[PDB]
């Protein structure tokens, strides 16, 4: 019926970009929190 | 309503949409009519009431033929009307010998499980012998019919492949059109074929008018499926319900 | 029917594999009929048994 | 609702990371031959 | 099938009837400038 | 204070994360339902006899269909324009063959469309704006209101609806444009010219806008970062864009007016969808598009074709194959 | 089976339309 | 069926089958479509084109316009899924 | 030959723990540069 | 067409390896 | 065989599609051997082609 390589394609190219951007988007709030002064460094 | 006279005092715009008009008739009386010479049964009408198809199922360790009910999946369309035949006497018994009238109906039940079983139901082709030559209560006459093709030969499958038009190879797979042998495996499929089926049908009187020459009664009857054009097997039905006659 | 289907190897829990994976369906296929009971016997009539 | 007193920060170092790439990668060399029997 | 016909019977009309009533609540007057 | 004073003080509150009001209670309970039925059906739904003629059709996930062929069948040719809810079917499964879930996602789906319309007005009005935005949003109602009510109604026949699916908007498409000839109709030219110049007065308004921002960042920060939420600063530096235009083509044709700009903005497309739903309505009837099939002869009296001769070709074989067992008189009338 | 895959795309893509609409950076 | 040995006989030559035909393969032949076609596709199975003469309630008429042709007649097995359709098959 | 599930099953299971490790440390290290004043915030 | 897998396997290992070595945080 | 072999429509080309994957041999499989060329004729013994 179905190709079997498409669930590879799908799922890899659709879970590597998420975490990728997820990974930005964590970097970037944990240093905005570094630099203010508080009780998180 | 319930009886002939009653149904033709309503006038069509009173009938519309109430679902009377796919019901059988009621007679009321107990008396014999016995048929002269030339006699013709006219306006015959044949309503089922119950369905069951033949399966395997199972019961306590072990597994039987049995006929399990199914629900109708169309709607009240399913009652046969307007049949006429030629009435005789051969050895004191009555024949029937089935000649036109609306005697053929579609109708498509579901299984438990959703399986969707259509058939044709019909009595086409019937002639069926009495066991007396008068119609009295008690009276009974069965006997076989012809059962045509779900599908007449116009029809085409949704890749335009039929009967006597249509395309006869599958032509969204030309990589199978190479060899000696080419789509020999999809030759089931690319061969339509109409073939007639049979049944059976038993029928007895329960009342019988003989001011108005009327008579009713119930009906047992047993045939088989569709075949899908000759693709699959067919399966095999049973249905009960009443039914109502006039000797006129 | 059924209380022979229970007396086959095919249904011990203590026969399976850790990384086979599946219904046990995927092992031996789906059942449809018993063939029935054999029973052996010599030249002389004397009843066999299989271990 | 309102500012929780209660949260803090989390740390990784490069040593700790490698630890876990390393085991990661290793089960996953062990596990594959049995997962694909 | 008649039970299920009366439970949303009286949704509708519960919903139609809120809708119908609110709107007669002195609804023009409910603007900043009041 | 009553009961219903409160209840009526917190409907019409300003203070809630989404506005209710009271067309809310009437665009909440239909939407919801609207969407748990159609996605229930375009998962798990059996197939559907559409035509009338007893050959049903798969529309489900589960059923083998994927995104693309997946859609909901609408309801079946015998019904006609008959209602149909669930509580007039002898069962749930008959309900199911007859295709009686697109009735009534169709219902609940266009009375939710314009109780949305009417609650775009009211919070308008409660925060003492001009009540003209739901004005701009009536012609996509329109056109699907179009669609999916009126076409049925003229036809005569629910089932000629369009499909809920991706490639049934495709069928719809194709069979419509073999029976009523459109693309030959004007208002379909309206609205084709309606979208094609939205997008082209967006592109430029787009361009002139961002082209004249004034400089507050210097490299190392996104342009987007110089606006502040509140900051006063006419949406265009004019020396420049208005030099930009007026340099660009003839110089007399140059919006200098803000109010002008953006009415002709919001003019346009509405003024093309409002055209184009109508044709549809009209077609509806009957009223097919421009016919110059064999219009030009020579002296002698043989015909001599144009591209309307070759468009005719395509009509014709688009319609001798569309719903092949459904016809048995040589008129589609 | 891959109706499982579409089923997930389809389910995960409302699960991100929720979480912007109501965890969301206040415009201010 | 993919296979079909008479073809030819539906109403493409000079010969038309009795068993088979539709009522438009006698338009070719003059003074018999409206009258005497219409009797003959709707009576029951021949055995030989003779068998023609014998159908209840033919006028004279009809049987010597029927003689007329007879030369142009032939009677094959019953296909089912043809002769059902020999009044309307769908063709205009 | 080989059960087709366990491609599926040895990719994510190795792309996505990878992932979120270097998700935690690259958090951290910003973290630790935005506290300290310097060039990159 | 698992000789793949376990290449990459084997291949992500050694890496890993090689930039524990020779890419280390300072001992001081 | 080898000039022949270049005279068949699957060898185009413009033939395939997008999202069709692999190679040539997934569609039509692999070449084993000719079959000959064919000449059809009628009842009068000319000869007739294809399109
Ligand atoms: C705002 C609430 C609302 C409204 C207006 C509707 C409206 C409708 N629903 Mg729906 N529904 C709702 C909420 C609502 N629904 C909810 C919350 C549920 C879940 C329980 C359902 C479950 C549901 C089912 C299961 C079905 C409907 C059906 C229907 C249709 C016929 C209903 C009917 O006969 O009512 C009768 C109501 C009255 C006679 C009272 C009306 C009196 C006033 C004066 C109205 C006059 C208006 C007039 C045109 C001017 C209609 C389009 C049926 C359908 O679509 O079938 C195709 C159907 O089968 N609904
Ligand atoms: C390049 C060529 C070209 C172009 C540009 C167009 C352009 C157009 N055609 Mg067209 N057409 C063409 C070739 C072309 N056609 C050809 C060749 C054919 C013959 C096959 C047709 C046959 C054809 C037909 C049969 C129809 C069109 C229609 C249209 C119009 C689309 C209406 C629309 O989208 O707005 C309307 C907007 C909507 C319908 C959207 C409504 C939105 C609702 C109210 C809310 C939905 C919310 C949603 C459900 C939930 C949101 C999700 C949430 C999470 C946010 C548009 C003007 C249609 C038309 O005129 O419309 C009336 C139409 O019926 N054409
Ligand atoms: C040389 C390129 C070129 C040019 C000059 C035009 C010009 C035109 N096209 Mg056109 N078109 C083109 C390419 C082009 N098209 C291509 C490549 C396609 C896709 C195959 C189309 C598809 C298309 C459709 C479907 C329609 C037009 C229409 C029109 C007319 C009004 C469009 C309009 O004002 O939009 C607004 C732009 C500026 C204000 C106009 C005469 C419409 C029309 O009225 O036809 C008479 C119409 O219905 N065109
Ligand atoms: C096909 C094109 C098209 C689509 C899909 C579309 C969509 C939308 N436009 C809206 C607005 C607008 N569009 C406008 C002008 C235009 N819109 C256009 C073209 C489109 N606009 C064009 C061309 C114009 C220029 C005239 C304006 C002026 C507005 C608005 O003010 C309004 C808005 O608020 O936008 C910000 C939104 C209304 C949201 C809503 O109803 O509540 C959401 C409803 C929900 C969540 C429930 C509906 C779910 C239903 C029950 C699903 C089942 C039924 C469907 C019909 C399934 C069919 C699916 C198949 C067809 C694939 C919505 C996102
Ligand atoms: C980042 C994370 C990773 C992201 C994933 C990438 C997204 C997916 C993209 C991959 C698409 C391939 C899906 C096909 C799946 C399939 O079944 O493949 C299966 C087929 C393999 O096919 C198999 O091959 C085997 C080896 O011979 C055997 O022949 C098997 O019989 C045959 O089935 O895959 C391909 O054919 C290779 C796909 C990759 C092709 C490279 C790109 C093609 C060149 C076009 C580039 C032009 C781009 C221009 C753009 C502008
Ligand atoms: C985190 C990221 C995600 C990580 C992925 C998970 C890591 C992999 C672990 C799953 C390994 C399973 C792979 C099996 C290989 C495969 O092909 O499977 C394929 C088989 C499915 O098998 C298919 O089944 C189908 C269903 O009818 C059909 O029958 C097919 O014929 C049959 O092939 O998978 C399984 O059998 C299910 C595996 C999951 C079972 C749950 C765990 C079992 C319970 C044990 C729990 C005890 C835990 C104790 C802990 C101490
Ligand atoms: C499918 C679902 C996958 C499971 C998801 C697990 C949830 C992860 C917990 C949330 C982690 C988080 O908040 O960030 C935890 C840390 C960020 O750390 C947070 O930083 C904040 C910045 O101000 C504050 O300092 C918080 O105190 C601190 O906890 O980031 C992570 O390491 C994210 C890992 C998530 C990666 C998902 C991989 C999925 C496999
Ligand atoms: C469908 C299959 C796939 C699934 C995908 C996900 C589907 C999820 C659909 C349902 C999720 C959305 C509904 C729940 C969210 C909600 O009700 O918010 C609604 C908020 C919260 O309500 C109230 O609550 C808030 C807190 S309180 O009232 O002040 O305590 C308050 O801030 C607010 O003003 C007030 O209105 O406000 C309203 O409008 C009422
Ligand atoms: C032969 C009859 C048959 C029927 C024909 C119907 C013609 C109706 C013409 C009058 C209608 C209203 C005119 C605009 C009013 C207004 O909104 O002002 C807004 C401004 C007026 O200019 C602005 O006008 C301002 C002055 S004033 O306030 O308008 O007086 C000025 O300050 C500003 O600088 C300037 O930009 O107009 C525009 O910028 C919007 C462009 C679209 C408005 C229509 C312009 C004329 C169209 C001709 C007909 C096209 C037919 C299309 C067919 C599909
Ligand atoms: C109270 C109130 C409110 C709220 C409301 C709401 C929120 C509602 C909701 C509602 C809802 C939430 C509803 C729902 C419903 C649903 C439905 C109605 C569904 C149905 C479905 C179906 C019918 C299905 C079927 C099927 C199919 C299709 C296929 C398969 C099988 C089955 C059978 C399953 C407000 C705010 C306004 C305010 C006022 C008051
Ligand atoms: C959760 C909502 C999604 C439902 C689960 C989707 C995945 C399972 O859905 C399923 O669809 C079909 C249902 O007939 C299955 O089709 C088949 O499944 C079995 C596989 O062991 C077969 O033995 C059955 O004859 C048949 O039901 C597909 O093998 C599977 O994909
Ligand atoms: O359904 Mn839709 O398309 Ca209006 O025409 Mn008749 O019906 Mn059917 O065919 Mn053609
Ligand atoms: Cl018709
Ligand atoms: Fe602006």
């Amino acid at each position: 019926e179905v190709q079997f390589g498409a669930y590879l394609a799908v799922l890899l190219g659709t879970f590597l970009p998420v975490l990728f951007l997820i990974n930005l988007y964590i970097q970037t709030e944990s240093r905005k929190a570094g630099r203010d002064g508080g009780i998180d460094s | 309503a319930i009886t002939k006279s009653e149904l033709n005092q309503l006038s069509y715009l009173q009938v519309k949409g109430t679902g009377l008009a796919n019901r059988c008739s009621e007679v009321i009386g107990e008396d014999t009519i016995t048929p002269k010479s030339g006699a013709r049964l006219v306006d015959m009408c044949i309503e089922p009431k119950a369905w069951a198809v033949e399966e395997e199922i199972g019961k306590a360790g072990k597994t039987e033929k049995k006929f399990v009910n199914s629900k109708v999946m169309t709607r009240q369309t399913y009652t046969l009307e307007g049949i006429e035949g030629s009435l005789k006497t051969d050895g004191g018994k009555i024949v029937f010998t089935e000649e036109e009238g609306i005697d053929y109906a579609p109708t498509t039940v579901q299984l438990p499980g959703g399986e969707r079983v259509p058939f044709l139901f019909t009595v086409k082709e019937l002639v069926a012998t009495g066991n007396g030559g008068a119609f009295k209560p008690g009276f009974q006459m069965g006997g076989d019919f012809s059962v045509p093709s779900y599908r007449t030969g116009l029809f085409l499958d949704p890749k335009g492949r039929g009967g006597v038009t249509g395309y006869d190879m599958a032509v969204a797979l030309p990589g199978l059109q190479s060899g000696e042998e080419g789509d020999a495996e999809l030759f089931k499929e690319n061969n339509k074929t109409f073939e007639v089926g049979n049944g059976r049908i038993e029928m007895e009187v329960n009342k019988v008018n003989a001011e108005e020459s009327e008579i009713g009664g119930v009906f047992v009857a047993s045939q088989s499926g569709d075949t899908d054009m000759g693709s699959k097997v067919p399966k095999k039905i049973l249905t009960k319900g009443i039914f109502y006659a006039k000797i006129q | 029917d059924k209380l022979a289907f229970y007396d086959y190897i095919g249904n011990n829990p203590a026969k399976g594999g850790l990384f086979r994976s599946g219904p046990m369906d995927k092992g031996d296929g789906i059942a449809e009929a018993w063939l029935g009971h054999p029973i052996f016997r010599d030249k002389d009539g004397r009843e066999l048994t299989v271990r | 609702t309102g500012p929780n007193p209660n949260k803090q920060a989390v740390e990784l170092n490069r040593t700790s990371l490698y630890w876990g790439l390393l085991l990661i990668f290793v089960l996953a060399v062990l596990f594959s031959s049995y997962f694909f029997n | 099938m008649l039970t299920l016909k009366i439970l949303v019977y009286t949704t509708v009309i519960f919903f139609v009837s809120l809708f119908i009533f609110g709107f007669l609540s002195s609804d023009p007057s409910r603007n900043p400038n009041r | 204070v009553s009961l219903w004073e409160r209840f009526c003080a917190w409907i019409t509150s300003t203070e809630n994360r989404l506005y209710i009001g009271w067309f809310g209670c009437l665009m909440f309970p239909t939407l919801l339902t609207a969407t748990s039925c159609f996605i229930i059906a375009f998962i798990a739904a059996p197939p559907v006899d559409i035509d009338g003629i007893r050959e049903p059709v798969a529309g489900s996930l589960l059923y083998g269909n994927n995104i693309i062929s997946g859609a909901v069948i609408p309801s079946s040719n015998a019904i006609g324009m008959h209602f149909y809810p669930i509580w007039e079917a002898a069962s749930v499964d008959e309900w199911l063959y007859n295709g009686g879930p697109y009735q009534l996602i169709v219902l609940h789906f266009l009375l939710g469309v314009a109780s949305y319309m009417g609650r775009e007005w009211e919070l308008s009005y409660r925060l003492g704006m001009r009540p003209w935005i739901f004005v701009a949003f009536s012609a996509p109602v329109a056109a699907a209101s179009a669609v999916f009510l009126v076409y049925p109604i003229g036809q005569g026949s629910f089932s000629d609806g369009m499909p809920l699916g991706i490639s049934g908007t495709f069928n719809f498409m194709l069979v419509f444009q073999a029976e009523h000839n459109i693309l030959m109709h004007p208002f379909h030219m309206a609205g084709v010219a309606g979208v094609f110049g939205g997008s082209l007065f967006s592109a430029m308004h787009g361009s002139l806008v961002t082209s004249s921002l004034i400089r507050e960042t210097t490299e190392n920060e996104s342009t987007n970062y110089g606006y502040k939420f509140g900051q006063e600063e006419e949406t265009y530096n004019i020396v420049a864009a208005h030099g930009y235009f007026g340099r660009l083509i003839f110089q007399y044709a140059s919006f200098n007016n803000s109010r002008a700009l953006h009415f002709f903005l919001a003019l346009w497309p509405v003024l093309g969808i409002w055209l184009t739903a109508m044709g549809i309505s009209t077609m509806a009837f009957n009223l097919n598009g421009f016919n110059f099939n064999q219009s030009v002869v020579d002296s002698q009296g043989r015909v001599i074709n144009t591209w309307a001769d070759i468009i005719n070709r395509a009509d014709l074989g688009m319609e001798v194959m569309h719903e092949r067992n459904a016809h048995n008189f040589p008129l589609d009338l | 089976m891959e109706a499982l895959v579409y089923t997930f795309l389809l389910i995960g893509t409302l699960m991100v339309i929720f979480f912007a609409v109501f965890f969301r950076d206040t415009p201010r | 069926v993919v296979d079909y040995e008479n073809v030819a006989l539906l109403g493409g030559s000079q010969t038309v089958d009795l068993n088979n035909a539709n009522v438009r393969a006698y338009l070719r032949m003059p003074g018999m479509y409206p009258a005497a076609a219409g009797k003959i596709v709707t009576h029951g199975p021949y055995k030989s084109v003779a068998d023609v003469y014998n159908i209840p309630g033919l006028t004279n008429a009809e049987k010597e316009v029927i003689k007329k042709y007879e030369s142009r007649f032939t009677a094959k097995a019953v296909a089912p899924e043809y002769a059902i359709d020999r009044i309307n098959n769908g063709l205009y």
